[PDB]
RNA sequence: CGGAAGGGCACCACCAGGAGUGGAGCCUGCGGCUUAAUUUGACCAACACGGGAAACCUCACCCGGCCCGGACACGGACAGGAUUGACAGAUUGAUAGCUCUUUCUCGAUUCCGUGGGUGGUGGUGCAUGGCCGUUCUUAGUUGGUGGAGCGAUUUGUCUGGUUAAUUCCGAUAACGAACGAGACUCUGGCAUGCUAACUAGUUACGCGACCCCGGUCGGCGUAACUUCUUAGAGGGACAAGUGGCGUUCAGCCACCCGAGAUUGAGCAAUAACAGGUCUGUGAUGCCCUUAGAUGUCCGGGGCUGCACGCGCGCUACACUGACUGGCUCAGCGUGUGCCUACCCUACGCCGGCAGGCGCGGGUAACCCGUUGAACCCCAUUCGUGAUGGGGAUCGGGGAUUGCAAUUAUUCCCCAUGAACGAGGAAUUCCCAGUAAGUGCGGGUCAUAAGCUUGCGUUGAUUAAGUCCCUGCCCUUUGUACACA
């Protein structure tokens, strides 16, 4: 994907924040549901978390329509270290 | 509501609802006893209640999974925050749930037993 | 060019519009109180939605 | 299968050893101004260049073709 | 003042014993009532072929679902019917209670 | 299995019949032919079936052109730049920078090879799951222990009577059980008694309009009530009562009482078919394809093509009728959608009509809507003539939906006026609110019912029987049959 690295690390960010992630499959969304800030096509998402998934840093499920995506420990550390974030900071699913 | 939806096609999209909720954790939850769910709505919150066998797995460690499908079906189905509550609760004599014994069933086969 | 090419067809009307609800499925669809699924999911998922037969 | 009638070739793009020294012009002093024409675009003040191409301008990013 | 409260189900026991108990509620906490009226029961109806398919006899699925919808008017202040209804509803019946 | 016997049973069988179909036009589906393609599944239990009424989409078929949506790993080349996008102008169909030429930006996301995945309405339903259909709408099926036989097996599961029924009484080397039938659920029919109703009403009462005290009003408001309306809880019918028939058992016939003295569906066993579905799926084995794609998209075409054959149907062949006025009656339902952009409409104007333009109601017992529906009833005209029957074919114009109608989408107006004179061999469905006539809703739907699923409405002839033909079940018997 030529994918905008703007975008990539913005769906990286709601990964990160909302700590698992959903979304509709559709190719052809005009623009993605769950931010409505940003300009990142549901493609770019998809094929995005796929390029995630193949190398094994998330899981997927798929219901009748929409993928689901959960981010496992290996995943949060690619995702911190790639991120430049130091171990303070967790997921929302992690903080209770 | 405000777009003020009808009654008659309300209680087919909730049922549509409770449909793709189950078969959604029937999906997920087939490894570790997902018996069903069962959906009951108060106003500004919302109680649904997955009712498995193994409720420790189900929470997972400290209560991981639970608050990862609530933020799931959250996002989903486009709740609000925190206006649903997912619970989980241990199935009462769990031989007579066919569901479950037909997933025990499945993982006899899928381990090699005869 | 190919950003106006790609999905340019209107998709607002007919069989390709509509889509089945869990199987993405233009055939047998039913509509009525937008249940928007095919009729072989549809009397799959049947009971658990409510419609049970009477008679 | 086999197709006799030939098919299309990939546009390759045309490798090009530093494009970006022919903007500028350079004195072995501080006396520099630039060959290709400057932006009005909305986007980038003075930072992306023009092209003087086979005979008159044009601008990539905000696509204005400038004509005689 | 004339609240009113409608009460709508797919079921039709368990949405009679929310009107009961209501009905019982308002007497206990003394004040008069419009009984519980009773609109007809819109039945949603599919008819569907039951082969995934072409061939077969061609036969057909009846599919229903009857809902229920009944009505009790109160007259009555707001916080009296808000904690009645905060209390003893089953999971099926659906409350709709508006003010005006 | 029998063109062998004995019993029973079913309008997917017959008799008495009714409406037909087969004959005509048209619609639709299938075969054939044709074609770039006129994709394809299925040939009682295929053929108005795939919910399959395809202009685009669907689309899978055919002609062309784009795109990667080829993850991930390994190894190359690379910021001295890996590589996206690019208006001109040519070519092209398209302003697809698809390709050529001139060159500008993008900045590590990506390209180049090898493994490997992925997508597939591609194949195989004769690898499969699920689901349906069918055997098979009949009454059938099976363990435990005991008896018989070396055994496959058998008895239980039966001589007889009786029933819709392997339903019961009863016999008894069987006893005690399970499924199926029944029971059950919904529906229908009856309550002037219960519960109550400004999202339903009735009756009064008071104002209002009109007619010569009274009458009409679906004109306006309120004091009782719930018969009508809605839907809840109970009830109500059990062969209960009576008279016969029968071992006087199971039960059958008739009659009083009665809203009913057989309402209609749903569910439906054991075993099975190599019945259908890989074209419903992110249910799926394997195979095949995988950048010149069988992936996806866009443009156009085709799915409709006509020497012909068959099937489901609608319109008809008219006087029991057509046409033109008038009068007066329903019940199902549905209605503004996640994406989703397209709802049902009163009412006021414009237009012959299709329709157009405005202000309103309705997320619905509120508004359309008291659903002013048709056949029907009444009064005209027509006159037995392919006729004022029938309305196919076809010319010209006017609207609506669409992004676009040409191979006329749909509707409107005028003109055109064909076959068809009650249909050969053959063949279907049906017995009571049934057949048939009739029109209205849902699905399909942007536009949209010659279909189908429901609904009312007018509403009978005939029958309460049989094993004759087609079949089904039980017993006996025969077999050289066992893919029977
Ligand atoms: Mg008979
Ligand atoms: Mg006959
Ligand atoms: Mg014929
Ligand atoms: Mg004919
Ligand atoms: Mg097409
Ligand atoms: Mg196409
Ligand atoms: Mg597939
Ligand atoms: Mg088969
Ligand atoms: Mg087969
Ligand atoms: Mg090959
Ligand atoms: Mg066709
Ligand atoms: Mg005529
Ligand atoms: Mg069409
Ligand atoms: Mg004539
Ligand atoms: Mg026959
Ligand atoms: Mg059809
Ligand atoms: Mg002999
Ligand atoms: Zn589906
Ligand atoms: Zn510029």
């Amino acid at each position: 994907m030529l994918m905008p690295k703007k975008n990539r690390i913005a769906i990286y960010e709601l990964l990160f924040k909302e700590g698992v992630m959903v979304a509709k499959k559709d190719v052809h969304m005009p623009k993605h549901p769950e931010l409505a800030d940003k300009n990142v096509p549901n493609l770019h998402v998809m094929k995005a978390m796929q390029s995630l998934k193949s190398r094994g840093y998330v899981k997927e499920q798929f219901a009748w329509r929409h993928f689901y995506w959960y981010l496992t420990n290996e995943g949060i550390q690619y995702l911190r270290d790639y991120l430049h974030l130091p171990p303070e900071i967790v997921p929302a699913t992690l903080r209770r | 509501m405000a777009v003020q939806i009808s009654k008659k096609r309300k209680f087919v999209a909730d049922g549509i609802f409770k449909a793709e909720l189950n078969e959604f954790l029937t999906r997920e939850l087939a490894e570790d006893g997902y018996s069903g769910v069962e959906v009951r709505v108060t106003p500004t919150r919302t109680e649904i209640i997955i009712l498995a066998t193994r409720t420790q797995n189900v929470l997972g460690e400290k209560g991981r999974r639970i608050r990862e499908l609530t933020a799931v079906v959250q996002k989903r189905f486009g709740f609000p925050e925190g206006s649903v509550e997912l619970y989980a609760e241990k199935v009462a004599t769990r031989g007579l749930c066919a569901i479950a014994q037909a997933e025990s069933l499945r993982y006899k086969l899928l381990g090699g037993l005869a | 060019g190919h950003q106006q090419l790609y999905w340019s067809h209107p998709r607002k009307f007919g069989q390709g519009s509509r889509s089945c609800r869990v199987c993405s499925n233009r055939h047998g669809l039913i509509r009525k109180y937008g249940l928007n699924m095919c009729r072989q999911c549809f009397r799959q998922y049947a009971k658990d939605i409510g419609f049970i037969k009477l008679d | 299968k086999s197709y006799t009638t030939p098919k299309k070739n990939k546009h390759k793009r045309k490798k090009v050893k530093l494009a970006v020294l022919k903007y500028y012009k350079v004195d072995e002093n501080g006396k520099i101004s630039r060959l290709r024409r400057e932006c009005p675009s909305d986007e980038c003040g003075a930072g992306v260049f023009m092209a003087s191409h086979f005979d008159r301008h044009y601008c990539g990013k905000c696509c204005l073709t400038y004509c005689f | 003042h004339r609240i009113r409260i409608t009460l709508t189900s797919r079921n039709v026991k368990s949405l009679e014993k929310v009107c009961a108990d209501l009905i019982r509620g308002a007497k206990e906490k003394n004040l008069k009532v419009k009984g519980p009226v009773r609109m007809p029961t819109k039945t949603l109806r599919i008819t569907t072929r039951k082969t995934p398919c072409g061939e077969g006899s061609k036969t057909w699925d009846r599919f229903q679902m009857r809902i229920h919808k009944r009505l009790i008017d109160l007259h009555s202040p707001s916080e009296i019917v808000k904690q009645i209804t905060s209390i003893s509803i089953e999971p099926g019946v659906e409350v709709e209670v508006t003010i005006a």
